[PDB]
RNA sequence: CGACUCUUAGCGGUGGAUCACUCGGCUCGUGCGUCGAUGAAGAACGCAGCUAGCUGCGAGAAUUAAUGUGAAUUGCAGGACACAUUGAUCAUCGACACUUCGAACGCACUUGCGGCCCCGGGUUCCUCCCGGGGCUACGCCUGUCUGAGCGUCGCU
RNA sequence: CCCCGCGGACGCUACGCCGCGACGAGUAGGAGGGCCGCUGCGGUGAGCCUUGAAGCCUAGGGCGCGGGCCCGGGUGGAGCCGCCGCAGGUGCAGAUCUUGGUGGUAGUAGCAAAUAUUCAAACGAGAACUUUGAAGGCCGAAGUGGAGAAGGGUUCCAUGU
RNA sequence: CGACCUGGGUAUAGGGGCGAAAGACUAAUCGAACCAUCUAGUAGCUGGUUCCCUCCGAAGUUUCCCUCAGGAUAGCUGGC
RNA sequence: CGGCGACGUCGGCUACCCACCCGACCCGUCUUGAAACACGGACCAAGGAGUCUAACACGUGCGCGAGUCGGGGGCUCGCACGAAAGCCGCCGUGGCGCAAUGAAGGUGAAGGCCGGCGCGCUCGCCGGCCGAGGUGGGAUCCCGAGGCCUCUCCAGUCCGCCGAGGGCGCACCACCGGCCCGUCUCGCCCGCCGCGCCGGGGAGGUGGAGCACGAGCGCACGUGUUAGGACCCGAAAGAUGG
RNA sequence: CGCGACCUCAGAUCAGACGUGGCGACCCGCUGAAUUUAAGCAUAUUAGUCAGCGGAGGAGAAGAAACUAACCAGGAUUCCCUCAGUAACGGCGAGUGAACAGGGAAGAGCCCAGCGCCGAAUCCCCGCCCCGCGGCGGGGCGCGGGACAUGUGGCGUACGGAAGACCCGCUCCCCGGCGCCGCUCGUGGGGGGCCCAAGUCCUUCUGAUCGAGGCCCAGCCCGUGGACGGUGUGAGGCCGGUAGCGGCCCCCGGCGCGCCGGGCCCGGGUCUUCCCGGAGUCGGGUUGCUUGGGAAUGCAGCCCAAAGCGGGUGGUAAACUCCAUCUAAGGCUAAAUACCGGCACGAGACCGAUAGUCAACAAGUACCGUAAGGGAAAGUUGAAAAGAACUUUGAAGAGAGAGUUCAAGAGGGCGUGAAACCGUUAAGAGGUAAACGGGUGGGGUCCGCGCAGUCCGCCCGGAGGAUUCAACCCGGCGGCGGG
C-alpha cells in the first residue's frame, strides 16, 4: 500500500472532556471531514492496520540438490500409468506411456501436421479436454488480467529447436520444453506429480547425461549422482507374503472377544 | 526483558532504517541489462577480445593469500622496457599498463615479461589501410583466422 | 498468443482506448465485413463503414435480406442508422435504431476515388500474404 | 365488540447493506531523462450561434497554417464540403501567432504617472494635442567613446 | 487323492477397521483436530449456469455436539463452486470505537422582548398575513424619517413561476 | 471638559509583544497564540481485542531492583 | 395378535403463535468479591485490532553430510508465461562447522599390553602388536544345560518353541583415570651453526565455554524474546519553520 | 603651465553576450534539533537525522595516491558480496561501529604552473571578398583596432624531460563534402503512416445471441495467428487487433569504399650535457564540532609558522636509529551507481467505491479560516430512449386508465435492494415490564405420490412363449506352469 495512505491529514485529538472519542479528529470546519476521525485502522480513511510493506521476502531460495531431486521424482512420476491416468490427462490408447517420438516433429512448422501428429500418437482426447474445459474464472481475477483459465494439456520435451515451437504453441494446454532446462512448475503443475509428457528421442537420450544413471554420474552437470532408495523392493503386498516372513511369524488371532454380560 | 537464556543481542534499528531501505526487485532488470551492455561492447569491437586488455601475472599482497596468483591492473614500465614495446603503443594493441608498479622480485618480472612476450606473438594486428598493409599481418593470417575471444586473455591459473 | 512487450492485453487500458478512441480510428474501429459476392469480387475481407452503402442486418431484431441504405454513421454511440431499419415511437413519429456495423454485411460500396486505393491496398497485402504463405 | 400493546407471516414504505460490474488507484519494472530574459512555473482576465463548470485556446482566441487520413461533427439549428480546377472530420504538429501580472524589466501599484526616437491626423512641420510603432530594470564580461586624479612620470 | 453339487456373505480410504477397561468441572494459559467459514493463486472436477450464476427473503424439508451446511419455494439477471496444495489486509457486541441510517422521547418542548389591530373591495382555485380605500394606533426630528463611509456585490429595477 | 469617547492610517510578534499590573490582552484560544512538520512522539496507566469442539491446567509465594499499579528470578502450568 | 385408513383424517417438529408447571437478575470489564446505587452499551448495517522485516534460541520436516551453501556475478532465442526455470566448479571468494586456551607474546588435544637393560630408580633407547582406557548399570544381539512333539518303544536321524545360567555390550547415565591451553609448587635432565638473560621436556594441585573417532550446513514450519509505529486507540509535553 | 604616456578609477538607453526565477525524486555544500532510548536524567542516543538555506546534471559527487601494506607485495575512482556486528568507541551502560586484503561489475587515462628553448610563434574584435549556413564554420586580404613581455602559443609534468651526436625505421593523421553499397545486424538502427487467415455454414434457446447440438471424409476452416477488447450472453474464425528474419510509403542517424578540398608533420634505441616543481601552505599549540579512530580521525577559528638527501604516512604520546612507501598545499576525465519529481510505456497470487491515492464523478472541487492552512461527500435505468403518445379528476404537485420493453414489482440519484424503523392485512394473546431454559398441551402453515402398504433370492404348482441348455467342432483372446 502507499506510505503514505491515511496519513495525509493534520488531525489531532480533541481531549477528553468533551463526551467523544480519543482518536484523532480532523481539524477545521466547515465540511464533512472536519471532526472525523482518522489515522486508526478503525476509522474511515485510516491507514490500514500493519501497512504491508515491499520488503516481504515474497523469494524463497531452494537447495539446488533438492530441486534435482524433485526434478527426478516428477520424471519417474510421469512414467506410472496410474500417476499420470489420476492427474486425468486422458492416456487411454497410448501406444506406451513413457512415448518418445522421432527427431522429425523437431523440424515441424505448421500447426496443422502438430495437430495430425497428435492425432496419430493418440493424444488429442487430451487437448479435446482442455477445449472442454476453458471457461470463466470465479473471482477478481478477471478485473486483475487473468479473465480465462483451462486445464494443462501434455508437455513437448525437444531438444533441439527447429520450429516446433512455432508449429506448436497454438495448442492450448500444450508446453514445449527444453530437455536441458527443464522446469519443475511445468512437469507438476500444481504441485502433484504424474503430467503426461512426449519426449523426442534426442531428449529422451540426453536424459542419462543430464542427471546420469547409478552406476555413472551426470556428466553434463558438474557433480550430481541420482538419489538412492531408502526401499529397494516396494511391493508390500509380495513383501508379506514371501515365505521368509511367513515363517516367522504367530499365528493371527482373528477371533473377536467382546464384552460378556455378567449374570 | 530478556527471558531465561538466550545470546544477548543488539539491533541497529534504532536510527528509522525504514526511510533508507535497499529493495532488489530490479536485480534481474539489471543483470538484463549489464549483459546487453556486454554484447554490445563486444559487438563493437568485433576482432578484439570482448573481456578487455590483457592483465598482468600478480601475487596477492598479504600473508593470507601470498601464495596465491590472480590478474593485476597492468604491465610495468619495467615489464614493457624489456620487453620492447613502447609504453604509448601498448596500450593501443590491447596492453593494460600500471605505470605505478614496481617490480621488486625478478622472478615475478620474468614471469610477466615472458606473459608479454607469449601475447605478442599470438597477436593478430590488422593493417590501418586494409589496402595497403605496412608491416601488420598476413592477409591468410587476419583473412579468417581473427576472431573475437571471450572470457580473459591468456588466463591466470594457480 | 500476444508477443510485442509494447502492446498491452490490459482489459482495462484496452477498454480505455476503445472508449477514447478518436475519430479517425473509431472509423477503422467500425468495421464491417463485406457480402460473399463482394468478398469474390475483390480479394478483401472487410471494409470500414460509409454514409451511403447499402448493408443488410444479421443480427438481432432486424435480421433479413433487406438491403437497407445507412444514412448516418454516429461515430460516438458507435452506431449506423439504417433506412429502412427504424422504429416507431410512443408520439406517433418513428426514429431509427442504433446498430452495431458489425452486425451487418456490406453489400454495395459507396466507390469514390478513395475506397478504390483502400481496396487496392488490402488486396494488394493479402496477396503479398498468401504468396509468401505459398 | 373494539382501541392499545406484544409476537409471526404476506405486502407496501424508509434506508442503501450485500452481490456482480470498473475509462480508478497502489506496487514493481523499463526507456528517455527536456524549463526560463528569444520571457518559465504559477496566476488573472477573456474566447463557442445557442456554453455555467471540466477541458481546449489567447483578440487569428473550444483555435490559423502545413502533413497524414479520408465523409463527417452531432444536444438542436445553420452551413459549406463535384471528395480531382483538391477535401468534412480526426490525428500528427516542424510554419505562423501567443492578452495582463508574474525572475518581470521605464517608475509604482488595493492607485496611476513619465522620458527619448520615428510614423500618421488635427496642425498645414513647427511644435501643442490625438493615434500607432520601438526603446527606457539590476549585476557582470570583452571592446568603444567620454572623462577624474597636488597617483607615477616625460616634453615644455 | 474332495467333488451327484466347481460353490461359499461383509471386509482392510492400514492416515483404515475392530475389541476391551477406565475416565469426562474449569478462569488466566498452553496444545490438538476441524469434510467450520471468507478472499485470491497453482492443479484438478469431459464441474455448474440465460431451460437462469452471485446476492437477498422464507410459517419449506433436513444434517451436524458445534463452527456451519445441503436441498425446496420466491426475487434477481451473469457469473459461481466442490476436491488437493499455496498465500492472507481471513471471522466482531462491546473499545465515552469510525462512517452511514434509523427510533423512543414526540405531534412533546416550543413558534410569549420592544402597546394593535378592524371593515369593505380587487386579483386569485385558494386571503388573518398580497393590493386599494376607510378607520384606530405606534416611531415622535438624539425617529421605526432623509442621505453617506467601511463592508456586501447585483441584493437595484421591471416581467413571469 | 477630560488621565474624556471614537473612526481611519501606522508601529510593536510568541518565550516575543503590550500591560494605570488582573498573569490581564495578543482574531470566541493565553501561567506562553495559531498553523504545518518531526509524529503513528512516550506511557510500568485506562479501554477494547473477532469461529467451534477436545485435552491438560494455575498464581497472587522466595530472592534482587530509586522496587511498592512494574520487572528479572525460583516456584506453580502446558507442549514436545 | 387387533383396530383404522382419502376431500376427512394419519404422522412431523427442528420451525409459527398461545397456555401451563418448575427454573430463571444484564451483558462486557477491572476485581478477593458485580445483578449491583461501579464503568461502556438506544437500535441496525459496513469497517475494526499480535502484522511484516531483522536477529537469535529450541522443537519439527526435507536434502547433502566432514562437509554444506551461489544468496553476489556470469553463461544460456531477452522479455506471454519467464522478473521464472537451468547451468557454472580454475566462479567455493566467502560464511558456518571440522580446535581450544590465555590479557598477550604464544601454545595447541593417543594411549594400552607383552619384553629384554640401566637401579623396570615410580624411569630413559627401542622392539612387537593393537588403537582413545577402566568400573557398574545398560535396550538389543549371541551361546546355552535342561525340557515341549506324533499309535508306543529298544536307536539316531532334519529343522521350531520355552529356557536356568553365561557372553559381547549401542545410546546414555554416575564415577575413576588419560591428553590440550592458562596459572601456581617441586625438582632433574635434554638439544645446539647462533651457549644464550636460548630452547625443549617431568611430577603435583588448580582455572577453561576443551580432547577423548566428528554433526554440521542449507531450506522450510512452529513457539518464545527483543529492535523497530510493533496488538489497536489515547496524553500533559519538546523541537523546527511559518 | 599647457600638451602626451602609463596607472588607478567613473559614467554611458554605448557594440555584442551572460546571470537571475521554476522543479528539486536522485546529487553536492552548509546549518541543524527535539520527541524517543537509557525503565529517572545531564555525557551518550535519536543524528550529522527532520525542519532551514544555497547550487547543479541526466546522472551528481569522486577519481588517477603526499595510497594500502609489511607480503613471495599490491596499485585511480565508483558500485555489489565478504571482512563484520568485527577492530574500536561508549555514565565501557543503553547503545554505536568502520577499514585492509579476497571475489566480482566496469575499466582510460591525462593537462597546467614552474625549470628551460623558440625574433609573441599567441588570442579577441572590426571591415572587404569567396565557399558554406545550421548550432555560425572555413579560406584569403586589411601600415584596421585591441589583448599581451606584470608573459599568449608550441615542446614539455614526475610514467622523468629536454638539447646534441651515432644508429634504425618512412612506416600515414584528422576534419568537411560527392555517389554507391553491406545498408545498421537476434534478424530495418530509430520515428511516423496504411494494410495483411479462417463459419456469422445447418438445426435449435433467447429480448438479443457470443449459448447447445452437427459438419462423412480423420475428421467445418485458419493456426508462426486459441493474447485482449468491442459487438444486444459466454466469440480463434463479426470487427479492431494478435503471429510473422510479413508488405508498402515518408522522414531521420552513425558506420566503409573510390574521388575532392582543407588542416596536418619525424618516430624509435644507445651515449654525453643540462633541468626539475604548487607557502599564512605543511607542521606545531589551543579551542569547538565531528569520527569507530582511542595522549586527540577529520573539519574549522585563533597564535606560532617552515624545509629541501626535504616533506607526509607507517592506528600509543617522546628521543635516538635504520627501513618501507608516496610526492601535499593547481586542474580535467567515460563505465559500472542513484532516482517516491517529469515524459512515454509494460506488468501484478494487490484494492474493488466506508476499499484503493484526499480525489473512478465539473477534486485540491465545494466549503471553512483574515491568513499560514484545513478539505469532503459524490459510480451503476435500459440492448436500444423505445424516456411513457392519447383519454380522464385536480390549479398544480400528484393520480387512474392506456402505451414501450423480456422486465417500469428497470420510470431520470432509475442494477439487486438486507437490517434497524414504520404503515396495512391475517392469526394468536395480554392485570405481576418484556424476553429466556427444561417439559408438555392446544391451534395454525406446510411436508409425506400417507390413505389399503413393501420388497426380493431359492423352491412348489398352474397357464404360456422362445435369436434355447448341456456335451462336442471351428476360430479369437486371456490366465497359470514347463529342465
Ligand atoms: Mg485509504
Ligand atoms: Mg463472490
Ligand atoms: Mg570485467
Ligand atoms: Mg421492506
Ligand atoms: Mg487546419
Ligand atoms: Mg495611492
Ligand atoms: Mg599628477
Ligand atoms: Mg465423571
Ligand atoms: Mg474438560
Ligand atoms: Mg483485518
Ligand atoms: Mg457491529
Ligand atoms: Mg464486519
Ligand atoms: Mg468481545
Ligand atoms: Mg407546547
Ligand atoms: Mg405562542
Ligand atoms: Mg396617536
Ligand atoms: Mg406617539
Ligand atoms: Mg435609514
Ligand atoms: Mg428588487
Ligand atoms: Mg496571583
Ligand atoms: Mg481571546
Ligand atoms: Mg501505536
Ligand atoms: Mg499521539
Ligand atoms: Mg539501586
Ligand atoms: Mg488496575
Ligand atoms: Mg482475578
Ligand atoms: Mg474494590
Ligand atoms: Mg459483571
Ligand atoms: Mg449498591
Ligand atoms: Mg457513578
Ligand atoms: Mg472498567
Ligand atoms: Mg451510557
Ligand atoms: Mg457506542
Ligand atoms: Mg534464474
Ligand atoms: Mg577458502
Ligand atoms: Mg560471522
Ligand atoms: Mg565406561
Ligand atoms: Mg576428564
Ligand atoms: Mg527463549
Ligand atoms: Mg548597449
Ligand atoms: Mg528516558
Ligand atoms: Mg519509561
Ligand atoms: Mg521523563
Ligand atoms: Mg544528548
Ligand atoms: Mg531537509
Ligand atoms: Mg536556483
Ligand atoms: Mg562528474
Ligand atoms: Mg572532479
Ligand atoms: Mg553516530
Ligand atoms: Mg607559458
Ligand atoms: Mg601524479
Ligand atoms: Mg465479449
Ligand atoms: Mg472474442
Ligand atoms: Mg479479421
Ligand atoms: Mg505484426
Ligand atoms: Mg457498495
Ligand atoms: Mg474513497
Ligand atoms: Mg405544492
Ligand atoms: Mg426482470
Ligand atoms: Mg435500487
Ligand atoms: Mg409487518
Amino acid at each position: 500500500v502507499s506510505e503514505l495512505a491515511g496519513h495525509q491529514t493534520s488531525a489531532e485529538s480533541w481531549g477528553t472532556g468533551r463526551a467523544v472519542a480519543r482518536i484523532p479528529r480532523v481539524r477545521g470546519g466547515g465540511t464533512h471531514r472536519s471532526g472525523q476521525g482518522a489515522f486508526g485502522n478503525m476509522c474511515r480513511g485510516g491507514r490500514m492496520f500493519a501497512p504491508t510493506k515491499t520488503w516481504r521476502r515474497w523469494h524463497r531460495r531452494v537447495n539446488t540438490t533438492q530441486k534435482r531431486y524433485a526434478i527426478c521424482s516428477a520424471l519417474a512420476a510421469s512414467a506410472l500409468p496410474a500417476l499420470v491416468m489420476s492427474k486425468g490427462h486422458r492416456i487411454e490408447e497410448v501406444p506406451e506411456l513413457p512415448l518418445v517420438v522421432e527427431d522429425k516433429v523437431e523440424g515441424y512448422k505448421k500447426t496443422k501436421e502438430a495437430v495430425l501428429l497428435l492425432k496419430k500418437l493418440k493424444a488429442w482426447n487430451d487437448i479435446k479436454k482442455v477445449y472442454a474445459s476453458q471457461r470463466m474464472r470465479a473471482g477478481k481475477g478477471k478485473m486483475r488480467n487473468r479473465r480465462r483459465i483451462q486445464r494443462r494439456g501434455p508437455c513437448i520435451i525437444y531438444n533441439e529447436d527447429n520450429g516446433i515451437i512455432k508449429a506448436f504453441r497454438n495448442i492450448p494446454g500444450i508446453t514445449l520444453l527444453n530437455v536441458s532446462k527443464l522446469n519443475i512448475l511445468k512437469l507438476a503443475p500444481g504441485g502433484h506429480v504424474g503430467r503426461f509428457c512426449i519426449w523426442t528421442e534426442s531428449a529422451f537420450r540426453k536424459l542419462d547425461e543430464l542427471y546420469g544413471t547409478w552406476r555413472k554420474a551426470a556428466s553434463l552437470k558438474s557433480n550430481y549422482n541420482l538419489p538412492m532408495h531408502k526401499m529397494i523392493n516396494t511391493d508390500l503386498s509380495r513383501i508379506l507374503k514371501s515365505p521368509e516372513i511367513q515363517r516367522a511369524l504367530r499365528a493371527p488371532r482373528k477371533k473377536i472377544h467382546r464384552r460378556v454380560l455378567k449374570k | 526483558a530478556p527471558s531465561r537464556n538466550g545470546m544477548v543481542l543488539k539491533p541497529h534499528f534504532h536510527k528509522d532504517w525504514q526511510r533508507r531501505v535497499a529493495t532488489w526487485f530490479n536485480q534481474p532488470a539489471r543483470k538484463i541489462r549489464r549483459r546487453k551492455a556486454r554484447q554490445a561492447k563486444a559487438r563493437r569491437i568485433a576482432p578484439r577480445p570482448a573481456s578487455g586488455p590483457i592483465r598482468p601475472i600478480v601475487r596477492c599482497p598479504t600473508v593470507r593469500y601470498h601464495t596465491k596468483v590472480r590478474a593485476g591492473r597492468g604491465f610495468s614500465l619495467e615489464e614493457l622496457r624489456v620487453a620492447g614495446i613502447h609504453k604509448k603503443v601498448a596500450r593501443t594493441i590491447g596492453i593494460s599498463v600500471d605505470p605505478r608498479r614496481r617490480n621488486k622480485s625478478t622472478e615475478s618480472l620474468q614471469a610477466n615479461v615472458q606473459r608479454l612476450k607469449e601475447y605478442r606473438s599470438k597477436l593478430i594486428l590488422f593493417p590501418r589501410k586494409p589496402s595497403a598493409p605496412k608491416k601488420g599481418d598476413s592477409s591468410a593470417e587476419e583473412l579468417k583466422l581473427a576472431t573475437q575471444l571471450t572470457g580473459p586473455v591468456m588466463p591466470v591459473r594457480n | 498468443m500476444k508477443f510485442n512487450p509494447f502492446v498491452t492485453s490490459d482489459r482495462s487500458k484496452n477498454r480505455k482506448r476503445h472508449f477514447n478512441a478518436p475519430s479517425h480510428i473509431r472509423r477503422k474501429i467500425m468495421s464491417s465485413p463485406l457480402s460473399k459476392e463482394l468478398r469474390q469480387k475483390y480479394n478483401v475481407r472487410s471494409m470500414p463503414i460509409r454514409k451511403d452503402d447499402e448493408v443488410q442486418v444479421v443480427r438481432g431484431h432486424y435480421k433479413g435480406q433487406q438491403i437497407g441504405k445507412v444514412v448516418q454513421v454516429y461515430r460516438k454511440k458507435y452506431v449506423i442508422y439504417i433506412e429502412r431499419v427504424q422504429r416507431e415511437k410512443a408520439n406517433g413519429t418513428t426514429v431509427h435504431v442504433g446498430i452495431h456495423p458489425s452486425k451487418v454485411v456490406i453489400t454495395r460500396l459507396k466507390l469514390d476515388k478513395d475506397r478504390k486505393k483502400i481496396l487496392e491496398r488490402k488486396a494488394k497485402s493479402r496477396q503479398v500474404g498468401k504468396e509468401k504463405g505459398k
